[PDB]
């Protein structure tokens, strides 16, 4: 990402040091008044949020370099009260407080076209998984999430493509016995303690808005595996 | 890069 | 809104006309290469996608005063086959093209913000959709569904809280059948004069939380007014 | 599904 890079020089010349994390650390959690605006310039993470009952549900994930905001950039007030937890065994992020935020794209247009590009990825996103969701049932969702992961890890091979990911980052009833279907079906198979794509045109098929949005919104890690 |  | 008015004369003042819509005209369609930055002002509209076997998958709905986009304002690319049908009778929006709208924006940042804080309340909005649905299924996917609707049509009657939105439109599945069923059964709605009423806001509230509580931050006073 |  290029323009990842340059927002990343822009944050780090206005003051704003790189930050470590560790797996299972949030970068921002669900009380915190403090409304943030994290620049994850790597690093794999998840949006959760706990329920009253104290069930947490993963919400969204994340992947460098992306901007996640938990606060309005203007009033400050929060967005939603969510948590940001790392996946990734280690990621890094910048942390900028919404004000400060504020000035440093109000002194700046690109980085701010920037950031709000990243919002309208969010939004286009959105309405594809749910477009594929309304179509083809739960299947499509699923569909789309192994085909964003085919995607951003794939990796050709005589076999068929790959994901190099660790088991545990792969692993996070019915969804899997639907998983189960698939596996016999043999759209993908696991090999050599690893997952291998198959075919990749049954994930197309039944995920087609999400794979619009990847060639639309990700033209070129997209295309080296078309 | 993006979302997932 | 305030701030949407203040935007629409600052449109108006760089020479923006106002252009009118009938029901059922397409303000853009998926094939037009040109990527535009809609604000809608007044009516209703929804952005719809269409498969290869030709079915019109219906995706959202928007009521102005909003914001649309075609294109990613960093890059102009599209941001998807997408089309956006209006669906009130005669609707008044603001159509401007891709770097029109940039330059703008790039000269007055107030409204920037205002845009860009429009987006964030769509994330947030998908997000604490899918935590209700995720926490209590269909049901309170349905309870959010006409939660906002409520929200933002509710009118303290004394039978309640009547849905001050046209009938036709309302209108605009076994399950969800059910699920109403028992709505109109356990009196938390009722289907009196034909208009959709509403008397137990607190079991809204209840399964569809995450959805109130984006309603209260994105919209505090029209959240206020109900409670 | 939704008006936002």
């Amino acid at each position: 990402n290029a323009q990842a890079e340059e927002f990343k020089k822009y944050l780090e010349t206005n003051g704003i040091k790189p930050k470590q994390f560790h797996k299972k650390e949030l970068i921002f959690n669900q009380w915190d008044p403090q409304e943030y605006c994290i620049f994850l310039y790597d690093g794999i993470t998840k949006l959760t949020s706990i329920s009253e009952n104290g069930t947490i549900m993963n919400l969204q994930y994340y992947k460098g370099a992306f901007v996640i905001m938990s606060g309005f950039i203007d009033t400050e007030t929060s967005v939603g009260y969510y948590n940001l937890e790392v996946i990734s065994e280690q990621a890094t992020a910048y942390v900028i407080k919404i004000n400060e935020l504020k000035e440093l794209l109000s002194k700046n247009l690109t980085h701010f076209f920037y950031v709000f590009q990243t919002l309208q990825k969010q939004v286009s996103y959105s309405l594809a998984k749910f477009n594929d969701f309304s179509i083809n049932g739960k299947l499509g969702s699923i569909c789309g999430q192994l085909l964003i992961l085919t995607y951003v890890y794939g990796k050709e091979t005589p076999d068929g493509i790959k994901i190099t990911l660790d088991n545990l980052t792969m692993q996070e009833s019915a969804v899997s016995r639907i998983i189960s279907k698939l596996k016999q079906e043999k759209v993908i198979v696991y090999k050599n303690s690893c997952f291998y794509v198959q075919n990749l045109d049954y994930l197309k098929r039944y995920a087609p808005k999400l794979d619009e949005w990847f060639y639309l919104a990700c033209p070129a890690t997209w295309g080296k595996l078309n | 890069r993006g979302l997932l």
